[PDB]
RNA sequence: ACCAUCGAAAGGGAAUCCGGUUAAGAUUCCGGAACCUGGAUAUGGAUUCUUCACGGUAACGUAACUGAAUGUGGAGACGUCGGCGCG
């Protein structure tokens, strides 16, 4: 039944400043400003949240190790597993089709 | 020994 | 603040060149069996943190107290 | 009574619109696509009839027939 | 039950047991009526 | 089912499933187990359902998973079908009056429950101790709750000289004991479809065999027309109740008073029969209200 | 940039050779 | 016909070695107790040799030609088989089912595969196998 | 027709519906013919084509989408590719279709 | 290859809390406790024959585990409403 308000300069209900109410060890209710939550990194091909990569603020990534923001597979930390598998399969099939086209062309101008 | 893999009807 | 479960780590903390004081705090508290007992907290602050060792055994606390350096200041409670 | 009527003809208009858009969607996707009885020597007869466990064949055949 | 057929647990249990009895009985129902 | 559920057994190479007495295996009781058994096995296979009453399991055959099926019906007085309408309290006595008077090599007497099989087997053995019935008859009991080895030994002893068998519906279907002359159904079965099986153990190659059934005098007017609609004619047979001038129920009662185990077995069998009668198809024909509780 | 096509694999008239892996090429 | 046989060159599509080229040594079409699926023992390239230009010094040429191998048990669903083939005669006796249960045998098998691959690359054979796949 | 032969194979022969089952049968070499709908994605279709070229398995291109092929099989769910392990009582393999 | 700069104390943004204290000062002072950014450096450990590490079929895991030009991806970064679940 004790009423609390903002503790900073901004007096408006903006997304920047948001308030939680906590009971301090002094026995009173007090306001506390909450920071914006972090966002999971997303795959660069399909846009789904990357698996096994920590969710932090943009500047909090510079203070953790590489194993907390990467995956041991190729493109790990940038693309998910299915996208990488699709990339591998597509690249191999494209190269095989290029070989087949080159052989067919070598045959078709071999006539003259 | 294979010379063609794509199949088709015969009687048409 | 940090908690440590290692007695020798606490002793190593108290043996460094830049050590000021160690605090010994006593708490009379009951366990799950309902019988009350004496719990001792040994607190020393390192470079940037305060390390606390919690011991629920009286004999171990006495042995650790006897094993503290004689040139180390100890705050009782 | 008049309100219930105008409501049911509104339902008719809505159902016809939905059916028409569904048929148009199918049409435009199509382009993008491209008892025997046998007697033995003992005067005993055996009756043999084929059975259809998958009734879906008949249902699809009848739908195609009514569409035709 | 998604269609408001049963109003509480007792109704569901009674429907289950009545369905079991009717499943037991329909097979002889036909000859039972033909005989009479 | 237990065998296939073990992880050491792989079912992937199976290509042939056969169900004998497929109308019984698709019954309401067996459908739970057979559904799982077929669930484990691959769907692309060849199925053979074989049953002497395959028409009764009408639409439940497709539960087995037939792919390319062809139904087959084969059709041809081999044996006699009789019935007796008597008071229930005399029924066992009538059984005795058949065993020591009729002419047979093998008689199969059917009982509703297993506890009834054991109880009446013991009492008839006690009667034969007192020489109530005097004949070269050897009496066996075989119900389906026994250990498998005991069942096999009893069946092979009966199959191997004039013998009477007190058996439940385990022996009714499928198994063929040669030289069986008489079949008695002390009560009509819980389901009528099995009736044709219970009296079907005889009549092989048009052999002279007789089937007898017993009725409770109350709603006996409904069982005969019910079988008639199902194209079964039961010619009424009149049998005199011989030897019951005095003390049959008194003899039973004073034999029960010797051991309290006999009392327990008798009461348990009676209650089991009441429950068995509760689970009866053709409810109009077999009524609990019209049941002669005191007679039974 | 098109994926593998069996019609083009048959237009060359050599499918046994391709299945054996005869014409091996490295580009770029 | 069956094409997942010994000597078949495949591309790994799943796992840490995704996109790397391997050769099948022993295919197991029924699977083992530890790998209850259709799998294959493969030996592949983890670190491809680098291209050598005439500017490169003798000491450098040695460094760029080095090959790092790996040996793996790979599910068939995680392989993309090609139409090419490569001889597995030099190292077919070291990559078996027990090799992946014994780390010392795994180390010895990796050593043998490394020696064989380096010899084959220095000989000038199978230039497609020792070429990186661009994806 | 061609749908009659497929239905006969479904009723009497041996078959696998779906991409994973077809690929598994091709890997085992247990396939005699693969029917591919026109609705299948280009990457999966190309992979199936390459697999059939590797395993020397005949390829037939169904004239319809996955749901037409499913109805021809007799199923009420879409199927994109079918593999014929054994013709059985049908004759789809003999007629080159 | 491509244009300065200005423009928001309600937009984006690296990090501090409790208790106490004055006549009038507090997330600023006092006591305790803690984070952020930048910098120079030292020690331990790893970099396993001498030269940039491994495991799992896989999703992925790790105390580490070099990476120029060049080309990309994510967070920052984004309409409104309704019921349901949780703190
Ligand atoms: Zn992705």
């Amino acid at each position: 039944a004790q009423r609390v308000t903002f503790r900073r300069r901004n007096p408006y209900n903006t997304r920047s400043n948001k308030i939680k109410v906590v009971k301090t060890p002094g026995g009173i209710l007090r306001a506390q400003h909450v920071k914006k939550l972090a966002t999971r990194p997303k795959c660069g091909d399909c846009g789904s949240a990357l698996q096994g990569i920590s969710t932090l603020r943009p500047r909090q990534y510079a203070t953790v190790s590489k194993t907390h923001k990467t995956v041991s597979r190729a493109y790990g930390g940038s693309r998910c597993a299915n996208c990488v598998k699709e990339r591998i399969i597509r690249a191999f099939l494209i190269e095989e089709q290029k070989i087949v086209k080159k052989v067919v062309k070598e045959q078709t101008e071999a006539a003259k | 020994a294979i010379t063609n893999l794509i199949s088709k009807l015969k009687g048409q | 603040a940090r908690e440590i479960t290692d007695i020798k780590q606490f002793l190593e903390l108290t043996r460094r060149a830049d050590v000021k004081t160690a605090t010994v705090k006593i708490n009379k508290k009951l366990n799950k069996a309902g019988k009350p007992f004496r719990q001792t907290k040994f607190k020393v602050r390192g470079s940037s943190s305060l390390y606390t060792l919690v011991i629920n055994d009286a004999g171990k606390a006495k042995k650790l107290i006897q094993s503290l350096p004689p040139t180390l200041k100890v705050n009782r409670l | 009574e008049q309100e219930r009527l105008r409501k049911i003809e509104e339902r008719q208009k809505i159902r016809q619109e939905r059916k028409e858009v569904m048929e148009e969607q199918l049409k435009t996707f199509k382009e993008s696509l491209n008892a025997i009885t046998e007697i033995y020597d003992d005067s005993t007869t055996v009756e043999l009839e084929t059975l259809e466990p998958n009734d879906n064949f008949e249902y699809l055949a009848q739908l195609n027939n009514v569409k035709l | 039950s998604k269609g408001n057929a049963f109003k509480h647990k007792r109704a569901l249990v009674e429907h289950i047991i009545q369905a079991k009895a009717d499943a037991q009985r329909e097979k002889a129902l036909n000859e039972e009526a033909e005989a009479r | 089912l237990d065998f296939l559920q073990m992880p050491a057994v792989k079912t992937s190479a199976c290509s042939m499933v056969v169900m004998d007495e497929a109308d019984r295996l698709l019954d309401m009781s067996f459908i739970k187990d057979t559904e799982k058994i077929l669930r484990l096995l691959p769907k692309q296979r060849r199925t053979g359902l074989f049953s002497a009453t395959m028409r009764s399991a009408g639409s439940d055959i497709f539960k087995t998973g037939l792919r390319n099926p062809v139904r087959i019906t084969v059709n041809s007085s081999s044996l006699k079908l009789n019935y007796c309408v008597v008071n229930p309290a005399e029924k066992l006595q009538l059984l005795v009056s058949i065993l020591n008077n009729y002419k047979f090599k093998k008689c199969i007497v059917y009982f509703p429950t297993c506890v009834s099989v054991s109880y009446f087997y013991s009492f008839i053995q006690y009667l034969g101790k007192r020489n109530i019935l005097v004949n070269e008859v050897e009496i066996f009991s075989l119900h389906g709750k026994l250990q498998t080895s005991a069942r096999t030994k009893t069946l092979t002893a009966f199959t191997d000289s004039n013998s009477v068998l007190f058996t439940t519906d385990v022996a009714a279907r499928g198994i063929d004991i040669p030289d069986v002359d008489l079949v008695i159904q002390l009560d009509p079965p819980t389901n009528t479809d099995m009736f044709m099986h219970r009296c079907g153990r005889t009549g092989r190659a048009n052999r002279v065999g007789k089937a007898i059934t017993f009725l409770n005098e109350g709603r006996e007017e409904d069982f005969i027309p019910f079988m008639q609609v199902k194209n079964v004619e039961l010619e009424e047979l009149d049998l005199e109740v011989k030897g019951i001038t005095a003390n049959f129920y008194e003899d039973f009662r004073n034999w029960i008073l010797e051991d309290r185990d006999r009392f327990d077995k008798g009461v348990k069998a009676y209650v089991a029969f009441i429950k068995y009668y509760s689970n009866h198809s053709a409810t109009s024909i077999f009524r609990l209200q019209s049941l002669d509780y005191v007679g039974i | 940039e098109s994926l593998f096509n069996l019609k083009t694999a048959e237009k060359t008239g050599i499918l046994n050779d391709l299945a054996k892996g005869k014409k091996r090429m490295i580009f770029t | 016909a069956k094409f997942l046989k010994a000597g078949k060159v495949a591309v790994v599509v799943r796992g840490r070695y995704a996109g790397k080229k391997v050769v099948i040594v022993k295919p197991h079409d029924e699977g083992s107790k530890s790998h209850p699926f259709g799998h294959a023992l493969v030996a592949g390239i983890e670190r491809y040799p680098l291209k050598v230009t005439k500017k490169h010094g003798a000491k450098k040429v040695a460094k760029r030609t080095k090959i790092k191998p790996f040996i793996k048990v790979v599910n068939y669903n995680h392989l993309l088989p090609t139409r090419y083939t490569l001889d597995v005669e030099a190292f077919k006796s070291v990559v078996s089912t027990e090799t992946f249960e014994q780390p010392s045998q795994r180390e010895e098998a990796k050593k043998v595969v490394k020696k064989a691959f380096e010899e084959r690359h220095q000989a000038g054979k199978n230039q497609w196998f020792f070429s990186k796949l661009r994806f | 027709s061609i749908n009659q032969k497929l239905a006969l194979v479904i009723k009497s022969g041996k078959y696998t519906l779906g991409y994973k089952s077809t690929v598994k049968s091709l890997r085992q070499g247990k396939s005699k013919l693969i029917i591919i709908a026109a609705n299948t994605p280009v990457l999966r279709k190309s992979e199936l084509e390459y697999y059939a070229m590797l395993s020397k398995t005949k390829v037939y291109y169904f004239q319809g989408g996955n749901n037409e092929l499913g109805t021809a099989v007799g199923k009420l769910f879409r199927v994109g590719v079918v593999s014929i392990l054994e013709a059985g009582d049908s004759d789809i393999l003999t007629t080159l279709a």
